[PDB]
RNA sequence: UUGGCACCUCGAUGUCGGCUCAUCGCAUCCUGGGGCUGUAGUCGGUCCCAAGGGUUGGGCUGUUCGCCCAUUAAAGCGGUACGCGAGCUGGGUUCAGAACGUCGUGAGACAGUUCGGUCCCUAUCCGUCGUGGGCGUAGGAAAUUUGAGAGGAGCUGUCCUUAGUACGAGAGGACCGGGAUGGACAUACCUCUGGUGUACCAGUUGUCGUGCCAACGGCAUAGCUGGGUAGCUAUGUGUGGACGGGAUAAGUGCUGAAAGCAUCUAAGCAUGAAGCCCCCCUCAAGAUGAGAUUUCCCAACUUCGGUUAUAAGAUCCCUCAAAGAUGAUGAGGUUAAUAGGUUCGAGGUGGAAGCAUGGUGACAUGUGGAGCUGACGAAUACUAAUCGAUCGAAGACUUAAU
């Protein structure tokens, strides 16, 4: 692996499934430095499974997120692999590589650690 | 024939069937033979009729190993069992059959009538 | 009698003469030139310095060493050449056979001359005692607590002290080490690769110091 | 895959060899220089294993004598093999065939494609 | 393993010689007017520029 | 060593053997060099100089000690709280239980024996091993270096030739020389042989879930099993203790007198050891005695008899690993390949999903060496190293020469 973290071998990738998903469903989120930095290739790597839209690349896409529902609006509610495949595929289909920015904001307070913001481009 | 307690059995027309190292000759230290070297053991195992009874101290020469050895070729030779043949004074066998297979780096030694008596070398 | 630099760049093997196996290391050793010449008269003993790698030109926002400095640009202004980034000094050569600004080719050995290779060893960081000065261990078993710890360090009130040079955890690795007497097996041109039987310190992208054997 | 190394052992490489898979058997022609005549002496057996590389490129040949096993690994580009048969191709479901050193007789037989 | 002897004031003051924390590293942002800390926002308006 | 005395310690200096780590002496076990011999040769005995290096594994016994087995060039003797328990153990001895022999009227004791029986401590100072800041080195910086000193290494066997020669009735059998190959030890490295490889590939068991068939996911040591990249490794792969100078020790001499002879000595000149100093490897200018070489920068305000910032150069901050506890070191910061992503490869695994075909069925075949792949090699600014800030010199006095 890359690093650790300081956690488990089980409870570290299934903590990265639901930083994954969860930079699907709202797009923008806030977790820490060195979290970040990790979660960069898991996110990067499912869109390009998303570009191919294949059989084979949708069910090697459901190994990795989570079963979730979308409901923002007044539409239907959709999942999280059917977004991927149905929104997101669509806006980096003339891009190649770089899917995700990271920004600094600052230590916190009671811990000393700083907070990031990672979001799609 | 590696360590101080190794069981080897030969492969010779005598009496012993098993023996058990006692020391390895060539240095003050040396720890370790290979195949092509002298050692001295004991007759743990004998057959009933032959030269060579149960709790004899005799000498004996190495000619197959587990481990193997290296050829200035860069092939390797390895093989399935440990044996041995009980030589006597002048690096002569005691007795009068050779079975199985015996490494090829006995014929560049002086044990030439070990390698005649061989069915394969 | 002559020497070059160069970078290491990994291990193979090559077949010999009479079909046996030698293992070699590639050596490439390119971009060499005399950059000054030292006599007696000036300094007081007889050498030349050898840069190995160019570096890019002067730069008015530089940051990092990729670029050379101001100081560093008029070293190698001095005889038509590019600012390098190795400099070492050889002292057993002769210098009535080299001049100022002089390439040094990769030709200068041959397949059969025997070498010496000096470079800093990988670093192994801080550790202990069993694996920095090759210890025996405690008992692992028979109600023993004492597995990887240094034994005794001194002797009793008589010495109430520890004497130099006691063996104790520390850093180890990346010491300057010399392997004497090599073969050179093949010198390769357009291409500018050494092959030298054996083995060199130190890790990948290295530096390495060739020279002839003092005995 | 370094450029440098690519080229200095090119000239060390050699086709002429068929190709082949660990499981089907092989005969191997080495030359030995033992005593004073040059001959050469063939050696049969199953394709055991094949690690991969370069000019570094290995296989080893197991087979059964008198009754004990035998097994002889050789560099594939070595020049001391002067040709190589293929006699039959096995079936097999790996690549490393390290079971076979525990079975022997009628457990130890692969069958043909 | 205690003390053997007691410890005056002027081996203590000694010893925090290098005991003391810096100045953050602060940066003028030239869209709010205040200090900010290098490769980070401005805490006031939230903007990264550049 | 066993004793004699009772000078320090009873508001505590903790024993015997074993393990780990050593260090010192020479009254020398091996190796190097000599004299004598009742030294023919290969072997021996005794004495002299010499401490550089080396000096085995097991069986019995808690044992030191001793005997025995198998090797080796040799299996040396002593000191250091009979070295070392704030480095380890606790087999014996000095606790509380129980038994035998013997003594005692008895409670109980050994000139003895047997079974069992809590080993605490977070290092303040000196010492030792690594690694950073401040100041000095008469302007401020970047590289390359000399070596006053210090540390490291120092061992040795067996075969071939000389030569079946010298010697010897025969048995037997060489000095002085020339080669090959090992044992133990030290160091470097991962091409070969293996080990490990918890974000790689594959098979399989029970149970819950994605609504269901197929395909998958969580849990059961990583559920278990078979392989395995990079890194880190030995048992693996290379190298080393070489050839030589100067002065010596015990010895051997030349010439020569005191003493008309003889005599190595009083003057003079030689030869002579693994031992001493060089030679080989590493550190080393805080060596305050602070060394040398090659480049880089040189002004406005003053009367301040001095400041000032700026230049050369180095940092704060950010992306990293060939480096690493931190720090430091090294590769980069848009005029940019430093890291991530993307597209190609190396190596590893072993034939993906879907569909068609054969079979009632579990399953087998092609499409196709397919599918997948962490650390290894390239190309590519798509993402993030944005914008700025801090430190950083104008060269003191005396004498002599041009």
């Amino acid at each position: 692996g890359y690093r650790k973290l300081g956690r488990t071998s089980d409870q570290r990738k299934a903590m990265l499934r639901d930083l994954a998903t969860s930079l699907i469903i709202s797009e923008r989120i806030e977790t820490t430095e060195a979290r970040a930095k990790e979660v960069r290739s898991v996110v990067e790597k499912l869109i390009t499974l998303g570009k191919k839209g294949d059989l084979a690349s949708r069910r090697n896409a459901a190994k990795t997120l989570r079963n979730v529902e979308i409901l923002n609006e007044d539409e239907t509610t959709q999942t999280a692999l059917q977004k991927l495949f149905g929104e997101i595929a669509e806006r980096y289909t003339e891009r190649q590589g770089g899917y995700t920015r990271i920004l600094k904001q600052g230590p916190r307070r009671g811990d000393g650690a700083e907070s990031v913001i990672i979001e799609l481009v | 024939m590696i360590q101080q307690e190794t069981r080897l059995k030969v492969a010779d027309n005598s009496g012993a069937r098993e023996v058990l190292t006692i020391k390895v000759l060539g240095g003050s230290g040396r720890k370790t033979a290979n195949i092509g070297d002298v050692i001295v053991c004991t007759v743990k195992n004998a057959t009933p009729g032959g030269v060579v009874k149960k709790g004899d101290v005799v000498k004996a020469v190495i000619v197959r190993t587990k481990s193997g050895v290296r050829r200035n070729d860069g092939s390797y030779i390895k093989f399935d069992e440990n044996a041995c043949v009980i030589i006597r004074d002048d690096k002569g066998p005691r007795g009068t059959r050779i079975f199985g297979p015996v490494a090829r780096e006995l014929r560049e030694g002086n044990f030439m009538k070990i390698v005649s008596l061989a069915p394969e070398v | 009698t002559k020497g070059i630099l160069g970078r290491k760049i990994g291990m193979t093997q090559v077949f010999g003469e009479n079909g046996e196996l030698i293992p070699v290391t590639v050596v490439e050793a390119k971009e060499n030139v005399v950059l000054q010449k030292k006599t007696v008269e000036v300094d007081g003993y007889n050498a030349i310095q050898v840069g190995f790698e160019d570096k890019k030109a002067y730069k008015k926002d530089a940051k990092s060493n990729k670029y050379a400095n101001k100081p560093a640009e008029g070293h190698a202004k001095k005889a038509d050449a590019a600012p390098k980034r190795f400099i070492r000094e050889f002292r057993n050569v002769d210098v009535d056979a080299y001049e100022v600004g002089q390439e040094v080719s990769v030709d200068t050995f041959v397949a059969g001359d025997v070498i010496d290779v000096t470079g800093v060893s990988k670093g192994k960081g801080f550790q202990g005692a069993i694996k920095r000065h090759g210890q025996s261990r405690g008992p692992m078993s028979h109600g023993s607590h004492f597995h990887r710890a240094p034994g005794s360090v001194g002797m009793a009130s008589d010495a109430s002290r520890v004497f130099k040079g006691q063996k104790m955890p520390g850093r180890m690795g990346g010491n300057t080490v010399t392997v004497q007497n090599l073969e050179v097996v093949q010198v390769d041109t357009e291409n500018k690769v050494i092959l030298v039987k054996g083995n060199v310190p130190g890790p990948k992208k290295g530096l390495v110091e060739i020279r002839t054997s003092i005995k | 895959n370094h450029k440098l190394i690519e080229a200095v052992t090119k000239s060390q490489l050699r086709t002429d060899l068929p190709s082949f898979r660990p499981g089907d058997t092989l005969r191997v022609h080495v030359r030995i220089i033992e005593g004073t005549r040059e001959r050469i002496q063939v050696f049969e057996g199953v394709v055991i294993k094949r690690r991969g590389g370069g000019v570094s490129e290995t296989f080893t040949v197991r087979k059964i004598s008198s009754g004990v096993g035998v097994e002889r690994t050789f560099p594939l580009h070595t020049p001391k093999i002067e040709k190589i048969e293929v006699k039959r191709r096995g079936k097999v479901r790996r690549a490393k065939l390290y079971y076979l050193r525990s079975l022997r007789g009628k457990a130890a037989r692969i069958q043909e494609i | 393993a205690v003390p053997k002897r007691r410890t005056s004031k002027t081996r203590k003051n000694k010893r925090r010689t290098h005991f003391k924390i810096s100045v953050p590293g602060m940066t003028e942002c030239p869209n709010c007017g205040e200090y900010k800390l290098s490769h980070r926002v401005c805490k006031n308006c939230g903007s990264y520029n550049g």
